[PDB]
């Protein structure tokens, strides 16, 4: 009765309202690329090294 | 002397093992490094999607 007279207004004589998924975007946080490789790069390289450590520490085990 | 001279042989075999397994735990780091990086992104997709 009441129930029907609800029914048929809210359903029929407005629905939704406009909204933008552009509008969205604003309001999430949006993707970006997990930059850079992150090489590392190779350390100690030749018996520069081992010249200098063989040389700089003279500490003999004890 | 003879004591100091057991203490001395017994290191220097021993001691090439040790040298060789931290060079060996180095390598396995950068590895981890790779791993570091499928995990960032792993994160950071998830991140936004939740945003979403």
């Amino acid at each position: 009765n009441v129930i029907q007279d609800l029914y048929l207004r809210e359903l029929k004589d407005t629905k939704l309202a406009p909204s933008t998924l552009q509008d969205a975007e604003g309001n999430v946080k949006p993707w970006n690329p997990p930059q850079k490789p992150n090489l590392p790069e190779l350390e100690l390289q030749g018996p520069e090294a081992l010249k200098a450590y063989t040389e700089q520490n003279v500490e003999t085990a004890h | 002397r003879i004591d100091s001279v057991s203490q001395l042989q017994n290191v220097a075999e021993t001691t090439k093992v040790l040298f060789d397994v931290s060079k060996e735990t180095v390598e396995l780091e950068s590895e981890a490094f790779e791993l570091k990086q499928k995990v960032e992104l792993a994160h950071e997709a998830k991140a936004v999607l939740d945003s979403w």
